[PDB]
């Protein structure tokens, strides 16, 4: 008996130890009344969390807690997992121990602060974190591999071969779903259709998860989106309104692949899989162009893959062969990673405990991280 | 054709029109159109169904307005055409538009569908020679005579925030934001109904326009003013009837500053500024600081640099130097600049012939923008 | 605890009564006689002197705490339901009267919009309140009110009682008693106003759309001859009792008009509702388009609910609002009390419940110390 | 609940023990909402083309004492019971007591305390 609970910055998957999927999905998200100095009515809660404030998106202000898989505000933070818990899993945490995860190289103080709540708000009997590309691999039984776990918050390349990571080799872009997300509203806006509140951004979020795919030459499909109309495609808003989002479908996800769109002067998703490959040791580099993971939600565009594979081909020698890992289940492969690790009985030492934490202190996280 | 150009102000509040030659735009008019309030069927009634400008404000009363542009964008066009075939009439300017050039002042971040549309009419309703899209804000640095500045343009209609150095604008830092002196106008009407005043008609919307460009004051400290009693000071109605504004005075454009008060999701005008040096590089960021500028009618708020300062101050890096650098003519700033631009031999290269237009195609206007 | 008191002063009429019951107890015109004056003064006027306004309020509440409702003001605690943007000098005034004089425990400044709302259940829905002084709409999304997306017109019943004035005195037949069987044109100057709201209430009835729409261009006569529909019959009214007004048919059917006429500018009471709706937030449209709520006095008059869910599937085929509220469904909700008495059931429905009420409202105790009355404007 | 909110909010603010887990934290009634008409019933064709009795239909004074229902036609408007009066008694702000009525008021003329300016 344990529980597992993935601190996404898109979205939080929690659920118990075993299991085959995650029992609650919810997006990570609280929301606080635009109110004015008038008296509120009846059945009103001070901040709504999750599956609550996306029903009643119109006039909470969407505030995310995690911004780039750091912890801006703590206290929001608290109130999601006493959400994830009490409300959502139906669970005491001081029953149960809880596994988190973190993404890697984020500021040290993110997993200090992180586990020094778990310890001693939800007075949990064991915590764990442990890094998000580590529990992918587990997902498609794979010890040997490299992994591309591009999520909402970050995306971060960790190579691992037979079981053992190799640490100066990990490579962490901030551009992320919600980058791209920021991105469709600009163009979208350069069309006609404006979205500026935070409610809006959430709508322009199920607008790029249903319509937008990974184009695989961008300069032909630009000159098939400017002489034919067959691109174009119709979405209907939460309001009767339907709009053509037209070439900014593809326009958005190609932002990953060229962050020079949006202006960030860094390598695409692309080339920090292949840079970070070439940092690796020269011997392993063949089984890990042979095992190239994608893993998280901003790896479910249809057609990344095949994108992916041509521009790693390109980079790459020509006598490698370079195989695109594409499970079904991209978007639950940090927690069901998460369920196989819980699971096993090797597993059970790893845990630090209360007594552990009580007398070393949050320092202990650092030592007993990975 | 050498023939002097004409550059003419899309302000949304107020249109300003003008030759290159003078410094200052001799035809400034109200951008909306005047149209008789009952549905006139019977003769000895006003005639033509179309009053404009100095026309529109000697019988305002008896007309109804309806302003043809909303938030920097065009909603309707017949109107905007009637309104532009008036800065082409014998009351203003007095000339062919066929014989000289035109430069357009577009708000940065429209919808490229209004700028397409803008260019077909100037081109084909008008026989233009010569047509030349440009930002609002890069011209506002010419009229005062600096290359490195950030221009914070609080128009009626878009308040944006565009930072410029040494003649380079990063297009990714720019903040657009909706709340503008016609919000302000909007929530001044609500506030006079709550000391008891009603301005329902769209004739009496003008005249609460004209109640806060006389009369409304941005406190220091807004709590302190509120605890203080008002004077209630006097303002006199066309009709010839008092009304006491008292409270509502300075707690109207406060909303600028602040307008979750009312419950618009949005940043601020203290906020875009600062959002955008910041989002900008970190080693232009105190130069960026050491030069604002002030554009645009909603700066001219009495003690507006006043707040602005101290506002900037509290969210800027401490010990940092923050010079707001206001002109006298901040209204007329915007023109003063096209003038400028207009009037130097570079211009001749910028803008689009009516020949290039019809062979290039419609990208022509966007792509020779910048 | 005792079960709290509910007022709610309007122009018009007043709404008296205690909290936890099916309707109000009291209802009554909102004016007080004064020795001397031969016609009552309304006890609610915007923009008087203070001292004034206060000794009405004081005449008026001494009234409803004793004459109507029979009960110490002291004992039990006040629901004062106002409108939204109700001047400011007036809500202080009201306040300080019963907070002063009358020394009530604790009063509560409920929004009458927020109130219809409960009266349903329903959490989030959209409310007109097409009152005397003027017709407001207001959007209530989950508990809060929307102010950014107000709106308010002047065609209310005090527009409609000077519409009818107008028109009677236009086609005036009067049968004075005094050889005046013939048509006798103007005889009063004016007519009081007590006369007019009784012959709005039974003469005057609202029209259908397709025979409305006739009627608008009919008047109008816009290069047409003789386009109207064929009137009802003329309906005789005793003024003072030997004069005889006969009411011409075409004014019935004509005075309702007004409201709904667009008059160039496109604002009728009608499009109030899409006016507000396509300047609400995206995501709220749906909700509260499905959930439609018609309070206010002026709505009861006959075949009004019908003509405004028409006259908004009219105006929606419009070019203007056919874009953004297009294919909308508009369903009207049908509150337990009439449409006169739904604020004040809101206010008794708020009043039943004890434990928030203490909590929310604000007490003497406080009032006496601070002197500031919490609003929806800065603090 | 929101009494219940409220009194553990502000006793965890009294306690001032920073929302410290000491113990372990966290039957329904829903009322079903009204159902929104597609279409209200239209204003009867008998309206037009008939003759309108004014004895038939009622006046607003008397329409509005009836608020509970307040019926168009006069066969539906039925007999209200008789509104009871007040019998007064005065209390000042310095002074206590000043005057009051008997307990038989009904068919009386007597005061428990007689006291007015004309008396003194
Ligand atoms: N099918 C999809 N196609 C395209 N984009 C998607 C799709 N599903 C989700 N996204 C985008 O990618 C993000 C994926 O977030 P996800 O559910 O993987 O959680 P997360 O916060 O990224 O967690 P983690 O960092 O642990 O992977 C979403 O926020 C959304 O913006
Ligand atoms: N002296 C003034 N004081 C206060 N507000 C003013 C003053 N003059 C103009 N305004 C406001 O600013 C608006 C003018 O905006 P403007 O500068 O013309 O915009 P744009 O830059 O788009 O042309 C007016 O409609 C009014 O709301
Ligand atoms: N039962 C009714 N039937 C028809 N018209 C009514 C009825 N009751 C009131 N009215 C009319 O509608 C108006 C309603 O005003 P009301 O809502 O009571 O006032 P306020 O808006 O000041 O609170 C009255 O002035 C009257 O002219
Ligand atoms: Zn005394």
């Amino acid at each position: 008996a344990a529980l597992v609970v993935d601190n996404g910055s898109g979205m939080c998957k929690a659920g118990f130890a075993g299991d085959d999927a995650p029992r609650a999905v919810f997006p990570s998200i609280v929301g606080r009344p635009r109110h004015q100095g008038v008296m509120v009515g009846m059945g009103q809660k001070d901040s709504y969390v999750g599956d609550e404030a996306q029903s009643k998106r119109g006039i909470l202000t969407l505030k995310y807690p995690i911004e780039h898989g750091i912890v801006t505000n703590w206290d929001d933070m608290e109130k999601i997992w006493h959400h994830t818990f009490y409300n959502e899993l139906r669970v005491a945490p001081e029953e149960h121990p809880v596994l988190l995860t973190e993404a890697p190289l984020n500021p040290k103080a993110n997993r200090e602060k992180m586990t020094q709540i778990m310890f001693e708000t939800f007075n949990t009997p064991a915590m764990y974190v442990a890094i998000q590309a580590v529990l992918s691999l587990y997902a498609s039984g794979r010890t040997t591999g490299i992994v591309m776990d591009s999520g909402d918050g970050v995306t971060h390349t960790v190579p691992i071969y037979e079981g053992y990571a190799l640490p100066h080799a990990i490579l962490r872009l901030d551009l992320a779903g919600r980058d791209l997300t920021d991105y469709l509203m600009k163009i979208l806006t350069e069309r006609g259709y404006s979205f500026t509140t935070t409610a809006e951004r959430e709508i322009v979020r199920d607008i790029k998860e249903k319509l937008c795919y990974v184009a695989l030459d961008f300069e032909q499909e630009m000159a098939t989106a400017a002489s034919s109309s067959s691109l174009e495609k119709s979405y209907e808003l939460p309001d009767g309104q339907v709009i053509t989002i037209g070439n900014e479908r593809f326009r958005c996800p190609e932002a990953l692949f060229q962050p020079s769109f949006l202006g960030m002067e860094s390598c695409g998703i692309h080339e920090t899989t292949f840079n970070s490959i070439m940092k690796c040791d020269v011997d392993i580099r063949k089984d890990l162009y042979a095992n190239t993971v994608l893993s998280g939600g901003t790896t479910m565009y249809p057609g990344i893959a095949d994108r992916m594979q041509k521009e790693i081909t390109a980079l790459a020698p020509s006598t490698m062969k370079i195989k695109i890992i594409a499970p079904p289940e991209r978007k639950y492969s940090v927690w069901i990673g998460g369920s196989i690790l819980a699971s096993l009985s090797t597993f059970q030492q790893m845990w630090i405990s209360k007594q552990e934490y009580d007398e070393s202190g949050p320092s202990i996280v650092h030592r007993k991280c990975f | 054709i050498a023939n002097q150009p004409v550059v003419i102000d899309n302000g949304s509040g107020v249109i300003k029109a003008g030759f290159a030659g003078d410094q200052i735009p001799k035809y400034c008019f109200p951008n909306y159109v005047g149209r008789p309030k009952h549905v006139r069927v019977m003769a000895g009634a006003l005639e033509g169904d179309i009053f404009i400008g100095p026309k529109a404000e000697e019988h305002r009363g008896l007309l109804s307005i309806r302003y043809p542009m909303e938030h920097g964008i065009v909603k309707d066009w017949n109107d905007m055409e009637r309104i532009w075939q008036y800065v082409y009439s014998k009351d203003q300017l007095q000339t062919f538009s066929e014989e000289h050039p035109v430069l357009l002042t577009e708000a940065p971040l429209n919808p490229r569908k209004n700028r397409e549309r803008a260019a077909e009419v100037f081109f084909e309703t008008f026989n233009v020679p010569a047509l030349f899209i440009s930002m609002q804000a890069v011209l506002s640095l010419y009229a005062t005579g600096r290359t490195t500045g950030v221009v914070l343009d609080s128009g009626d209609g878009v308040t944006h925030a565009v930072p410029i150095y040494e003649g380079f604008a990063m297009p990714h830092s720019i903040m657009r934001i909706d709340i503008a002196g016609r919000d302000v106008s909007r929530f001044l009407r609500l506030y006079l109904r709550k000391e008891g005043y009603d301005f329902h008609s769209s004739s009496e919307f003008e005249i609460v326009k004209a109640i806060k460009e006389r009369a409304c004051y941005l406190s220091i400290n807004p709590q302190k003013d509120e605890t203080l009693e008002t004077e209630k000071a006097q303002y006199y109605l066309p009709d010839g009837s008092t009304i006491e504004i008292g409270p509502s005075r300075f707690r109207a454009p406060e909303l600028l500053f602040r307008p979750d008060l009312i419950g618009e999701e949005s940043e601020g005008i203290h906020e875009v500024l600062v959002f955008a040096i910041q989002k900008s590089d970190m080693d232009l960021r105190r130069t960026l600081f050491s030069n604002i500028v002030l554009s645009g009618g909603s700066t001219l708020f009495k003690g507006f640099g006043d707040r602005l300062l101290s506002e900037v101050k509290k969210l800027a890096p401490k010990d940092v130097k923050i010079r707001i650098s206001a002109p006298q003519e901040r209204l007329y700033s915007t023109w003063i600049g096209g003038s400028i631009l207009a009037s130097l031999d570079t211009f001749k290269k910028m803008w689009v012939s009516k020949k290039e237009y019809e062979e290039d195609g419609a990208r022509s206007i966007h792509r020779k923008t910048f | 605890e005792k079960t709290a008191v509910v007022i709610d002063l309007g122009e018009a009429f007043t709404k008296c009564g205690f909290a936890g019951e099916t309707g109000p107890r009291c209802i009554i015109p909102s004016v007080i006689k004064k020795a001397g004056m031969p016609k009552p003064i309304k006890v609610v006027q915007y923009n008087i002197n203070t001292e004034e306004l206060y000794s009405y309020l004081k005449e008026f509440i001494h009234i409803l705490y004793f004459r109507h409702l029979l009960v110490n003001p002291r004992d039990r605690r006040v629901v004062v339901i106002e409108s939204v943007l109700c001047p400011s000098h007036f809500r202080e005034t009201l306040t300080r009267v019963l907070f002063k004089y009358f020394e009530v425990p604790s009063v509560l400044l409920a929004p009458s919009h927020l109130m219809a709302l409960l009266t349903l259940g329903i959490n989030s829905a959209m409310v007109l309140d097409c009152g005397y002084r003027e017709s407001l709409v207001l959007p209530i999304y989950e508990g809060i009110p929307v102010l950014n997306c107000w709106g308010a017109l002047p065609l209310g019943g005090k527009a409609l009682h000077k519409e009818l004035e107008t028109q009677l005195l236009e086609q005036c037949t009067v049968d004075t008693g005094a050889a005046k069987e013939q048509s006798l044109p103007s005889v009063m100057g004016s007519i009081p106003e007590g006369v007019l709201e009784d012959i709005k209430v039974r003469t005057c009835f609202v029209s259908d759309l397709t025979r409305g729409l006739k009627i608008q261009a009919a008047k109008f006569n816009i290069d047409g001859n003789t386009e109207r529909p064929s009137p009802p019959p003329n309906v005789d009214y005793p003024l003072d009792g030997e004069k005889i007004l006969h009411v011409l048919g075409s004014i019935r059917d004509s005075v309702v008009e007004i409201l709904f006429e667009q008059d160039n500018e496109e604002k009728s009471v009608a499009t109030l509702i899409l006016d507000s709706l396509m300047q609400c937030p995206i995501d709220t449209r749906k909700q509260l388009a499905e959930n439609l709520v018609i309070i206010g006095g002026t709505s009861m008059l006959p075949g009004f609910l019908h003509r405004l869910l028409a006259e908004i599937r009219y105006l929606v085929e419009k070019p203007k609002y056919k874009k953004t509220l297009g294919t909308k469904t508009f369903r009207i909700h049908t509150p337990p009390a009439k449409a006169n008495c739904v604020a004040w059931l809101g206010g008794a429905i708020f009043g039943a419940l004890q434990d928030i009420l203490g909590s929310r409202s604000v007490s003497k105790e406080y009032y006496n110390q601070t002197g500031r009355i919490p609003d929806w404007c800065s603090l | 609940k929101e009494k219940v909110e409220r009194d553990r909010k502000k006793l965890a603010r009294r306690r001032n023990y920073m929302p410290l887990a000491f113990s372990q934290h966290t039957k329904e009634i829903k009322i079903e909402p009204a159902q929104a008409v597609d279409e209200v019933e239209p204003l009867p064709e008998d309206y037009y083309t008939r003759p309108v009795n004014l004895t038939e239909v009622t006046t607003l004074q008397q329409r509005l004492l009836q608020p509970d229902f307040q019926p168009i036609c006069a066969s539906q408007l039925y007999p209200r019971h008789k509104h009871l009066l007040i019998k007064r008694s005065l209390r000042c702000r310095q002074c206590e007591h000043n005057l009051s009525k008997p307990e038989f008021n009904p068919t009386s003329i007597k005061f428990k305390i007689q006291l007015v300016a004309v008396n003194y």
